[PDB]
RNA sequence: GAAAUUGUUGAAAGGGAAGGGCAUUUGAUCAGACAUGGUGUUUUGUGCCCUCUGCUCCUUGUGGGUAGGGGACGCAU
RNA sequence: CGUGGAGGUCAGUGACGAAGCCUAGACCGUAAGGUCGGGUCGAACGGCCUCUAGUGCAGAUCUUGGUGGUAGUAGC
């Protein structure tokens, strides 16, 4: 943090077919540092934490891919480990994860996107929090002279939902989403 | 007399056959080798068996002979069979001795198979902690999409981003 | 292995007059007219089944993955193919939930049957 | 886009159809306030509204010089109606917040309805026309 | 009440204060007097456990390797009711050794890298100033209490490392004066040692042995998680081997009762839950609330049937089992969010809780009703019980 | 919540026709393995293997089931 | 081969979604037909062996309902 940038390693599913290696593609400009072996084969996953470790990567990125579309990311950091789905140096913004959980993946989404925090966007990336849904797009910065900025959407696009939290790489789960979880309505968490 | 009891399952229906969409039709007895109900390899129209079979453990072969014919809580025999395939042969085609062709040639196959079933389910057990199968209900799903498109709705989503950018100014 | 599979005619033969009215359906179905174009088979109209293009009863109702198909609902079933894995595949009726449904992925796959239709019902 | 858009519709009127139609498919596109203007100006006898659909018993007609046709036509229920339906939907478009200067008529839509009359069914999305729609 | 919490997020110890009945989930419910951190010494630090013979005195066991001694007394506050200050009067510090561990982080299946850490911290023997302090390490720190009223090490023991639960059989009586410890750990079958008031000298007694391969012609795995004794077994007491009773959870799910009496292996080995569910921890509690166990808690009575268990997985589920297995049925079904990372039956009628999800909660056993619930906004790996308390 | 039938948006052809048959073309479009082993050869633990010591039910036979102390054929490495 | 009900039988399937309907998805049948994949939906339903019928549609200036062209026409 604020020390070394961060390292990362992107990977993706077992087989992974086309779509998977499409968003691969479309992530690696948001971060940076970042390959991907592109091409995994049956390890057992300590080892890709060892060798991680040995190699100076800070933490590493899951695609996970139904053959079809994308689905789910695994963001693990020696540290707690996130299961997201979604559904379809630049700036930052974020909104509304005001609790405990939330500025959990606060601290996250500022950790990994910024590549140790960089300035001068006149294309912002923003992550806005409606009820139980992380969102992000990326729209370009422009002002209008008098009070409001006009923007672009320049893509891509698409929801995120924080779905597990949990403290070691595999270790404990520290939150869930039931499916019952949301038979009771207004929660809103972060 | 047993050819009766055939022709009796070979009109009337078994408790027990299947009729796959092409012409052949299953049996699904626990106790036979092949698993076609046709004349030799249904057992109950045999009198005469024996099969293969695991307990959990390994794989007793199992027999039966008339004698036990009308004592059926008690009837088949039981054996069970050796970790070496080799022997394991051995010891078949030991047992079965003047037993016909059919159930030396097929009951040895029966092992060979559920000893690679077994073998198989060690790798199996082995392998992939990684991404289980999941099912989603409908209704889950329906609630999902809705629930997300009012998410959305909600945020009007600029009127974030600028009133964050004048107070950035 | 298998011959090679051969069809014989692959098109499905539709009725006579199908698209011309919706009154009239796809299933086909024979002309009684005496009249008829398609009864006395004048040159360019559609084709008749007949028993001729009967396919190879050797590798008749094979898929053409090789297998043949058989339709099983719980594993109880399946277990019907210890022996065959070689000729029948096995899938799984549509009524089957999804809960049962990954119970046969993992023991079909322990016995290395082929199922057709696994990724039915079920996500990751 | 439903982030920046509003919804204005109409269900269950008594009009023609037809005219109904195509009135409303001739500012399929346009900018809100001329959208207005036009059906003003068509309202008083000044710019017929062309058919290019329902051309029996329609007199030639020189206006219609605009759009590629000699035929149009001044009729006057309609134009009430849609008219109406542009208003609530400026009113739904402001109160949502939404710029009438980028604001134009997106969607518009009429389809039949029970009945021996015509009813009919109308849908307008207008929304507001951004610069710079995509990126890649 | 009064409790105390520890508070893992600054390493401090919190003191919560209310009435039976609470509840932070709402402004309706009652509401807690006090909560307190206290000697927060930062995330290395933060407490792995806490033992208190009598009231002033409670023992830290720190992280950082070091066991600390803590003075408590109570003050004025600031309806009426009283808090206290917690300072540390003693120490010892540098307890532990990674290395050793880190040599073996590959083998294991667990994580990254393996902390140094104590799993067992307690009062030997129950009238006596002796402490019994474990490490994963397999490193045994010995230390009794002087009356000169600080701490002071007497001995330092190997064990066959590393080491994940440690358990005193003081169902006998304070006398007989030759201690048994059973201990176990990463494939580590579970392991009887025996030490002298010399405290010097440690034989191992006893070994178990796992169960015989299982369905596959495959080997079960070893991993014992926990283990609480009963009483020698009645009967004829039988030629050249030990006489006890005690029975041990494994991470596998297996629930299983050995008596040695009987030979090596257990003659009991009994999977609780579907396809190999991660456990972790133990209680021992009885149907009624009654009290039937010893103060460090082994159950006492000689008959299995009469055990009841209380375990928990990673994830939220707390589970009640009989010596059978067949389960009584989880507890907090409908609350816990978390993984529940510390549960301790107290007075065999409350039911301690707290872990990942920050509401320390306190459940009733017989009722199983929740009593309690507090928002620390903290992970909590640890509570312990002081006063219950009058509230004016 | 079907068809007939209609509206909108997009595709595509059309200016003299639509529809069908045999065959490819072009565009779009979709599917496309939890295949990831096998045969050995060696190192090494464990146990259903070895050697002691039992116990049990009955179709009493070229049979099952099961326990304890140890030691080095299946399994793992 | 298929439809409605019955006597067996699958210790069949089913709120983790039975039927039904849509389908520019797949396979099987020579064909009648069948079987799966998505999608919508909400509570029953299917395969084998046999019984029994109010059992199979393009037509009948067919019956009943819904729709159109005629056409915003002749017209008021």
């Amino acid at each position: 943090n604020s020390n070394e940038p961060p390292k990362i390693f992107l990977t993706t599913n077992v087989n992974a077919k086309k779509s998977a290696y499409e968003f691969a593609n479309i992530l690696i400009e948001i971060l940076p540092n970042v390959t991907f072996v592109k091409r995994k084969f049956g390890y057992k996953l300590k080892e890709i934490s060892d060798i991680c470790i040995k190699r100076n990567f800070t933490d590493i990125v899951i695609i996970n891919e139904d053959k079809k579309k994308v689905t789910g990311l695994t963001f693990i950091h020696e540290g707690p480990t996130f299961y997201f789905k979604l559904s379809s140096i630049p700036e930052l913004i974020l909104n509304n994860f005001q609790t405990r959980l939330g500025q959990t993946v606060g601290r996250l989404f500022q950790s990994i996107l910024p590549q140790n925090p960089d300035i001068e966007g006149r294309q912002v990336i923003t992550l806005h929090n409606q009820r139980d849904y992380i969102f992000f797009r990326r729209h370009r910065y422009v002002f209008k002279d008098n009070e409001r900025v006009g923007l672009q959407e320049l893509g891509p696009q698409f929801t995120l939902k924080l779905k597990r939290l949990q403290r070691g790489i595999k270790e404990e789960t520290e939150w869930e989403h039931k499916p019952e979880m949301d038979k009771e309505k207004k929660k809103f968490y972060l | 007399s047993d050819e009766i009891v055939w022709q009796v399952i070979n009109q009337s229906f078994c408790s027990h056959r299947i009729k796959a969409p092409n012409g052949q039709n299953f049996c699904r007895n626990e106790y036979n080798v092949t698993g076609l109900c046709t004349r030799q390899s249904c057992p109950l129209a045999n009198s005469k068996y024996a099969t293969v079979k695991c307990d959990n453990g390994k794989l007793y072969l199992y027999m039966k002979t008339p004698e036990r014919a009308h004592t059926p809580a008690k009837l088949w025999e039981r054996i069970k069979l050796s970790k070496n395939y080799t022997k394991a042969l051995q010891q078949i085609d030991e047992h079965l001795l003047h037993w016909s062709k059919f159930f030396r040639h097929k009951c040895k196959q029966r092992f060979t198979k559920l000893t690679q079933v077994m073998i198989t389910e060690r790798r199996l057990a082995l392998r992939e902690e990684e991404r289980h199968y999941v099912g989603v209900a409908p209704k889950v799903k329906r609630r999902e999409q809705n629930r997300e498109r009012k998410a959305l709705v909600a945020a009007k989503i600029e009127k974030a981003i600028e009133k964050e950018l004048m107070d950035r100014l | 292995p298998h011959p090679k599979i051969v069809k014989k005619h692959t098109k499905k033969f539709k009725r006579h007059h199908s698209d011309r009215y919706h009154r009239v359906a796809e299933n086909w179905r024979k002309q009684k007219g005496i009249d008829s174009v398609v009864r006395r088979r004048f040159r360019g109209n559609i084709s008749q089944p007949k028993i001729g293009y009967g396919s190879n009863k050797k590798t008749k109702f094979l898929s053409p993955s090789g297998h043949k198909t058989f339709l099983v609902a719980n594993v109880k079933d399946l277990e019907t193919l210890t022996m065959h894995t070689k000729t029948y595949a096995a899938e799984i009726a549509h009524n089957i939930s999804a809960k049962n449904r990954v119970v046969i992925l993992a023991r079909a796959k322990a016995l290395g049957i082929k199922v057709t239709n696994p990724k039915g019902r079920l996500a990751l | 886009n439903p982030a920046k858009s509003a919804s204005a519709r109409g269900s269950y009127l008594r009009v023609s159809f037809k005219n109904t139609r195509e009135t409303a498919q001739a500012i399929n596109g346009w900018e809100l306030t001329k959208a207005q203007k036009y059906l003003e100006q068509v309202l008083d006898h000044q710019r017929a509204i062309p058919f290019r659909r329902f051309n029996s018993s329609i007199g030639r007609t020189a206006q219609g010089k605009e759009f590629g046709v000699t035929k149009a036509r001044w009729p006057a229920k309609s134009v009430k109606f849609v008219q109406g339906l542009l208003q609530n939907a400026a009113a739904n478009a402001e109160a949502k917040g939404l710029d009438a200067t980028k604001l134009y008529v997106s969607h518009i839509q009429v389809n039949q309805a029970p009945k021996e009359s015509s009813p009919s069914h109308i849908e307008l999305v207008v929304t507001e026309k951004e610069e710079a729609v995509a990126k890649a | 009440m009064r409790l105390l919490v520890s508070c893992v997020d600054s390493g401090s110890i919190k003191e919560v204060l209310c009435n039976i009945g609470t509840d932070t989930s709402v402004q309706s419910a009652l509401q807690p007097f006090h909560v307190a951190p206290h000697l927060a010494e930062g995330l290395k630090a933060y407490v792995d456990r806490m033992w208190v013979i009598s009231e002033d005195e409670a023992i830290l066991a720190r992280n950082s390797g070091v066991v600390e001694l803590v003075k408590i007394s109570k003050h004025l506050k600031e309806p009426k009711f009283d808090i206290s200050e917690f300072e540390i009067t003693s120490s010892v510090s540098d307890l532990f050794d990674d290395a050793k561990l880190e040599s073996l982080s590959s083998k294991s299946v667990k994580r990254t890298k393996l902390v140094d850490g104590f799993v067992t911290l307690c009062p030997i023997k129950k009238s006596n100033n002796t402490f019994v302090a474990a490490t994963k390490s397999g490193l045994l720190h010995i230390i009794k209490k002087g009356e000169d009223k600080k701490l002071i090490k007497l001995a330092s023991l190997g064990l066959k490392a590393p080491v994940e639960f440690l358990q005193l059989y003081d169902l006998e009586d304070t006398d007989t004066d030759k201690y048994i410890f059973a201990y176990g750990g990463e494939e580590n079958l579970i392991k009887l040692v025996e030490i002298d008031s010399s405290f010097q000298s440690l034989k191992q007694i006893w070994e178990a042995k796992n169960v015989k391969n299982d369905r596959l012609d495959m080997r079960v795995p070893v991993w014992p998680m926990a283990l609480r004794f009963l009483e020698p077994s009645p009967g004829k007491t039988e030629k050249g081997k030990l006489n006890y009773q005690f029975a041990a959870i494994t991470r596998w799910s297996h629930l299983t009762k050995y008596s040695t009496q009987h030979g090596r292996k257990p003659f009991a080995q009994i999977d609780l839950l579907p396809n190999r569910e991660p456990l972790s921890q133990m209680e021992v509690f009885d149907a009624k609330g009654e009290n039937v166990v010893s103060s460090l808690g082994n159950f006492q009575s000689e008959t299995f049937n009469e055990l009841n268990v209380i375990t928990t997985d990673y994830k939220k589920n707390v589970f009640k089992f009989d010596g059978n297995g067949r389960m009584l049925g989880k507890v907090g079904r409908d609350d816990i969010t978390g993984s529940s990372t510390y549960i301790h039956v107290h007075d065999g009628k409350y039911l301690l809780q707290g872990g990942l999800d920050r509401y320390v909660r306190i459940f009733d056993i017989k009722t199983n009703k929740m009593l309690v619930k507090v928002y620390v906004g903290s992970r909590i790996n640890f509570i312990v019980m002081l006063d219950d308390v009058e509230i004016e």
